[PDB]
RNA sequence: AAGCUCGUAUCAGUUUUAUGAAUGUAAGAAUGAAGAGCUUUUAGUGGGCCAUUUUUGGUAAGCAGAACUGGCGAUGCGGGAUGAACCGAACGUAGAGUUAAGGUGCCGGAAUACACGCUCAUCAGAUGGCGCUCAAGCGUGUUACCUAUACUCUACCGUCAGGGUUGAUAUGAUGCCCUGACGAGUAGGCAGG
RNA sequence: UUCACUGGGCCAGCAUCAGUUUUGGUGGCAGGAUAAAUCCAUAGGAAUGUAGCUUGCCUCGGUAAGUAUUAUAGCCUGUGGGAAUACUGCCAGCUGGGACUGAGGACUGCGACGUAAGUCAAGGAUGCUGGCAUAAUGGUUAUAUGCCGCCCGUCUUGAAA
């Protein structure tokens, strides 16, 4: 009734970067309740969606979606590397990103 | 003849890493360079 | 022939080591006659010699 | 981490010199190659040789006899410093010979700034009978029925936000 | 995991807390620190009193009125310790700080709402037993802030109004504990326990 | 640049043995290199500083001079908060992976990791800032992670080298191909547009 | 004119594959003191001395002086036996999860599998499926966001100047 949620919700942290150079292709995603790389291994290859309202109505909906994939883990915290088709806008550093359960290993 | 026929191998950087924080010391004192005798097999297999 | 040769080679090293400790002697192992040298440092700031 | 190695050398036998004296000593090292390297450094201090003049006859590991029994290790150590070198004796209550020398190297680094190259391990020996324990802090645990608490326990939270306000009892 | 995450300074460490509160913002995580005044630092008092005044003598030359504005109020004292780790210039920042709200004490409309603590920033979980450590409160007082009193009093009042509450509540959950305790054992129950509940 | 002999045993900033007062000559010594020598002529070039290792001259010190090998010069890139002299790394265009040096409280990508001890400082300490005290400091060990134009693999561009291709090739043989290696650049040279 | 079959791009999803790589689960071995231990025995010993016994004392059985080699707990050392299990190393062992790439273009070749006929993971990706013309998609300009970027040229000197 309340929950229609078939996705794990995680925040979009940053781009893959050094101190002075950032690659905007690979985005870093924190996922909720994920503490280690070992827990993150489950989420590898799962499809991601960044869902947001837009001003103009495109296809009978004021809402647009950018799709992408988890590629690999990033450090010991369960932060995860993620490549989308069109890269995420960088305005979205700290915005909710929906990580789905397809394709399933389980 | 057999060694010279073989082209000098082109190895990648090791899969695990070099182990040590700093590479340019002798292996005997926590480095990478010099003789390592048996551990070369562990190193080259990661570099393969 | 080579598979059998390598097997019998390492087994004779094992057996010689076992026979030394049994007889109370010390078996010197064969001097290593082949090395594999891997370059570790780059092209630059290297002395001529 | 360390391991104990038994190394023997005899300065390669020449004509009219058949089978020399064979100098035996026990070396603590992380691996086999370091043990060999340290052995040559000790031979050159005790007498006049070189690495080319001699040969490593046999290098074998020495496993500890009873790694389920708590022992009292009285260790003699010679070590280099900013000033001239000087002898030392310390006491370590530990399980194995290998764990004892390990904690010694950490303690020597902590209190004297002496690295692995500076330190010679002279002789590691057990203390079987009590009252031979010359140090206070080792004798400290040798009292009958020692019962002490570990108060103010630091409990590691994996999450960044706790909701209880942690009460560190034990 | 919760739109807002009201924190309670009471028994924390400016720096650590801060820091962790920082990260939480730059990652879109609204926050609201309270009881600010009853925050904590490290090292005797006379310390923080210096490692500050120095921050006081600051001021600009020609025009002292356009330089480092030395805020006394704790909330602020701490808000700085924070804006110090947050580009607080590039929009990405402004966007943050814009996600904060450090209050001295605990004013509505939070009073009535749960809070928490950052277990990785507690005097009692980082500072080696018995060891000097400030308490902002005094520190602020000693250098201006003219209200430690108001909050003080105007505080105790809050604790009352509540404490009283709790009771009513505690006295409530005393029933439940029974309601189930009794309604327990039955069947439907048993089962659950099996599965775990 | 071209012509001539050769494509070799022609050599090498290297090691070894041999034979004398770090250092001379040889090897039926190793290792690498098919890139050598003989003409003939033709541009550009006459800047130092720093650091290293041997000394020589020196009193409060610093250093002064000589020789030797590098670094910058003609040179980007990762790191050292920032930088002529430090650390790593010599660059076609990309994709993926792995690392160096340096780091993982936050600004800042990455362990508020694990383990042993030590340190309270009235401006500790390691400081670029905030800040830190069973540390985010000191000493040490163990792993995990972060990332450069570096290495590995693949594609692509071009250059060079070796080669195939006709009783003619389902495209101009000054075509169509096959294989491998290479790619910084000032003065200057050659070449295609 | 009756009909039946069929649609060519572009971007995707899945399937079996191929080249590169990442991260797991699992099995068989070979080394060492043929691991050492533990454990099953055996013979000694001391204790941070257990049961018992002896003596000064309330607080009910007490608490240190002994006794004693283990008794109504055990430990240590030696001796003998019996398997393991870590650790190091190997497997031309098995089974997965993820990313990137698909270059080339009739057939020749090296092979494997099959009695043969053939077939195949063997000299570089094929097969199926969906999204379309008021499409699908792709681009330009304007600014925003993250990161980066000393003012060009000439002339000096060791480069900054």
């Amino acid at each position: 009734a309340e929950s229609h949620r078939l996705y794990v919700k995680g925040k979009h942290l940053s781009y893959q970067r050094s101190k002075r150079v950032n690659n905007p292709n690979v985005s870093l995603i924190k996922i909720e309740g994920v503490a280690t790389p070992q827990d993150a291994q489950f989420y590898l290859g799962k499809r991601i969606a960044y869902v947001y309202r837009a001003s103009k109505e495109v296809r009978g909906s004021k809402i647009r979606v950018m799709w992408g994939k988890v590629t690999r883990t990033h450090g010991n915290s369960g932060v995860v590397r993620a490549t989308f088709r069109n890269n995420l806008p960088a305005k979205t550093f700290g915005a909710s990103v929906r990580i789905f359960l397809y394709p399933s290993n389980i | 003849q057999a060694n010279n026929f073989l082209w000098p191998f082109k190895l990648s950087n090791p899969s695990g890493g070099w182990g040590v924080p700093r590479k340019f010391k002798h292996f005997i004192q926590g480095g990478s360079f010099g003789n390592r005798e048996e551990f070369i097999n562990k190193l080259v297999k990661s570099m393969n | 022939a080579y598979q059998k040769e390598y097997e019998t080679a390492e087994r004779n090293i094992i057996q010689a080591k076992r026979d030394a400790k049994a007889a109370g002697s010390y078996y010197v192992e064969a001097q290593h006659k082949l090395v594999f040298v891997v370059r570790i440092k780059g092209i630059n700031k290297i002395p001529p010699k | 981490h360390f391991k104990e190695y038994q190394v023997i050398g005899r300065r390669l036998p020449t004509e009219s010199v058949p089978e020399p004296k064979l100098f035996r000593m026990r070396i603590f090292a992380s691996n086999e190659v370091i043990a060999k390297s340290r052995y040559w450094y000790f031979l050159q201090k005790l007498h006049k040789v070189k690495k080319a003049s001699g040969e490593i006859v046999s290098i074998n590991q020495i496993n500890e006899a009873h790694p389920t029994k708590v022992k009292n290790f009285g260790v003699w150590v010679r070590y280099d410093s900013r000033s001239g070198t000087h002898n030392m004796y310390k006491e370590i209550r530990d399980v194995s010979r290998v764990a004892a020398v390990e904690t010694l190297y950490q303690d020597m680094a902590a209190r004297h700034r002496a690295r692995f190259r500076s330190i010679h391990i002279l002789k590691v020996a057990e203390i079987e009978k009590t009252a031979d324990v010359k140090r206070q802090y080792v004798k400290q645990f040798l009292t009958k029925d020692l019962k002490f608490p570990l108060p103010h326990r630091v409990q590691k939270s994996t999450k960044t936000f706790s909701y209880k306000r942690p009460s560190t009892f034990y | 995991v919760e739109p807002v995450v009201v924190i309670d300074g009471k028994g924390h460490l400016v720096g650590r807390l801060a820091s962790v509160v920082a990260k939480q913002l730059l990652n879109g995580q609204k926050i609201v620190v309270v009881r600010a005044e009853e925050l904590n630092i490290s090292g005797e008092f006379f310390r923080n009193k210096l490692k500050y005044h120095d921050f006081l003598r600051k001021a600009t030359a020609f025009n002292k009125t356009r330089g480092p504005f030395h805020f006394r109020a704790p909330s602020r004292i701490f808000y700085k310790a924070l804006r110090g780790m947050v580009s607080h210039k590039t929009a990405r920042g402004k966007a943050a700080l814009e996600r904060l709200k450090v209050f001295e004490g605990i004013p509505p409309p939070y009073d009535k709402k749960k809070r928490v603590v950052v277990p990785q920033a507690l005097r009692v979980l980082r500072l080696k037993p018995g060891r000097k450590y400030t308490t902002l409160g005094k520190l602020s007082t000693s250098v201006g802030w003219k209200y430690e009193d108001v909050v003080a009093k105007l505080e105790a009042k809050r604790k009352v109004s509540s404490a009283e509450y709790y009771a009513k509540k505690r006295a409530f959950t005393k029933k439940v504990a029974s309601a189930n305790a009794t309604a327990a054992e039955s069947d439907v129950a048993k089962q659950l326990a099996a599965l775990g509940y």
